[PDB]
Order: structure tokens, then C-alpha cells, then sequence
């Protein structure tokens, strides 16, 4: 994802 | 936004994350996106960069000088820097304006040049590749 908390499926992190 | 990416554009971002991991970096920055564009190897971006003399080793060297290797291995999934997020958002806008409903390797490179301010942009200039020339090369290989 494009944010911070936990892992996106492929790349980056996302929030809730 | 990832749902718009071509398979090879997806490969760029995946390789960007792996390069950040290898460097023990805590974010995926624009410079990692640039390394991903080169590692991907076959797309318009990689071919453009090879044509303009921008090498994986030259970029890695510059990133080592500017940022440096981190000391601790980061997690499997590394967040984007704000500037890298901006680059991805601009890659979408490049594609849309050029009439494409997908984001290819070319559009990621055009978005990196459009943003024009981060670590990748600094490295390209340090390596002798003015951003304007890079865009022209891309557009050229596309045409």
C-alpha cells in the first residue's frame, strides 16, 4: 500500500 | 492504484522494495524506484536509461554516497517515502494525459522526472542525465 501500518499484498504498507 | 499497473510496472515496484531491503533501508524512496526501473531490464524505462548511460552500479554507488547502507535488516514490507508516493500518483497522471488506462514502466520513469526533486532526480543529474533528456528518450522509444 501507500501508507504505514501493515504489509500490503505485494509492496509497501497500509493503514487500517 | 496498483490495479492499473502493467505486469512489468508491478515488477519495477517489487524490485524497488527488494533493493531497499538489500540496502537495509527503511523506506522505498524515488532512488529505489529508479533501481527497480533498471533491474526490470526489458521495459522502455530500462532501455531508455541504458541508452542514456545510467547503470545499476552507478545508481547504487550514488545511493551509497548519499544515503548509505543501513545497519539492521528491515521488515519484508517497506513503506514508500512521501516523494515516492507522489511519483506513483504522477505516473498515473502521465499515463492518463497520454491516453493510457494502464501504468507502464515508461510512465513510472516519466512520473519520476515530473516530480523531479527527490533522491533519484539528484542521482540522475549527478550521473549526467538531465531530466528533460530522459523524458525525450522515453517519448522517443515510445513513438
Amino acid at each position: 500500500g501507500l501508507r504505514r501500518l501493515f504489509a500490503d499484498q505485494a509492496v509497501g504498507r497500509r493503514n487500517i | 492504484m496498483f490495479e492499473r499497473f502493467t505486469d512489468r510496472a508491478r515488477r519495477v515496484v517489487v524490485l524497488a522494495q527488494e533493493e531497499a531491503k538489500m540496502l537495509n533501508h527503511n523506506y522505498i524512496g524515488t532512488e529505489h524506484i529508479l533501481l527497480g526501473l533498471i533491474h526490470e531490464g526489458e521495459g522502455v524505462a530500462a532501455k531508455s536509461l541504458e541508452s542514456l548511460g545510467i547503470s545499476l552500479e552507478g545508481v547504487r554507488s550514488q545511493v551509497e554516497e548519499i544515503i548509505g547502507q543501513g545497519q539492521q535488516a528491515p521488515s519484508g514490507h517497506i513503506p514508500f517515502t512521501p516523494r515516492a508516493k507522489k511519483v506513483l500518483e504522477l505516473s498515473l497522471r502521465e499515463a492518463l494525459q497520454l491516453g493510457h488506462n494502464y501504468i507502464g514502466t515508461e510512465h513510472i520513469l516519466l512520473g519520476l522526472i515530473r516530480e523531479g526533486e527527490g533522491v533519484a532526480a539528484q542521482v540522475l543529474v549527478k550521473l549526467g542525465a538531465e531530466l528533460t533528456r530522459v523524458r525525450q528518450q522515453v517519448i522517443q522509444l515510445l513513438s
